[PDB]
C-alpha cells in the first residue's frame, strides 16, 4: 500500500482513561495534522483504543523508556 | 531532534470504535495523588 | 482460538541505526525479560525490523510525544 | 512510575529479524549536537 501524502491520522478521536493494566501494547503513527498518536489494543482480546500522548500513564510510559 | 520529522503515511487504516473512557483530557504530568489509593 | 498466553518478548534483536524517514510506525509493547520493547515496520515490505529504545531518533521521538 | 507491571505483550507474530543496520549502540540522551547540519 503505497503511502500517499494528505493530513490524516489513523485515529482521529482518543481514549482518555483507560487501564494501563488493561492494554498490551502501544502503537505509535505520528502523523501530519496529529500531535502524536498512539493507538493500544487492549488484553485478551478486547477492543482497541487510541489513546491520546499525554496521558499520565503515557507520560510515565514513555519517559520510563526514555530515562528512568 | 529529528524525532518530529514528519515520514510519509498515508492510506493506513486503524478503525475508530468508540470515545468512551472520558475520551477528551490531557495530562497532570506528575502524581496526581501522594498515596491514599485505599 | 483460546488465549494461551506465555512471557514472551516479540522480537529478540534491537535496531539502534534505523532510518527514521524509512519507517512509517513504532510498534512498543513492555515485555517480561526485555527492557522495551519497539518494533517498526518500514515504508513496503524491506522487512520489518525491531527497533533499539535507546536509539537516537526514538529518544527524541518519545521525548517530544510527550507535550510537544 | 505509575506503570512498572509488565502486560501480556504475547500474541505476536511477524517474522522476527536480527542485526541487520547497526543494532547494538546506546542514546546520547538528548542531541548529538544540537542541529548541527549547517
Amino acid at each position: 500500500k503505497p503511502v500517499s501524502l494528505s493530513y490524516r491520522c489513523p485515529c482521529r478521536f482518543f481514549e482518555s482513561h483507560v487501564a494501563r493494566a488493561n492494554v498490551k501494547h502501544l502503537k505509535i503513527l505520528n502523523t501530519p495534522n496529529c500531535a502524536c498518536q498512539i493507538v493500544a489494543r487492549l488484553k485478551n482480546n478486547n477492543r482497541q483504543v487510541c489513546i491520546d500522548p499525554k496521558l499520565k500513564w503515557i507520560q510515565e510510559y514513555l519517559e520510563k523508556c526514555l530515562n528512568k | 531532534m529529528e524525532g518530529i520529522s514528519i515520514y510519509t503515511s498515508d492510506n493506513y487504516t486503524e478503525e475508530m470504535g468508540s470515545g468512551d473512557y472520558d475520551s477528551m483530557k490531557e495530562p497532570a504530568f506528575r502524581e496526581e495523588n501522594a498515596n491514599f489509593n485505599k
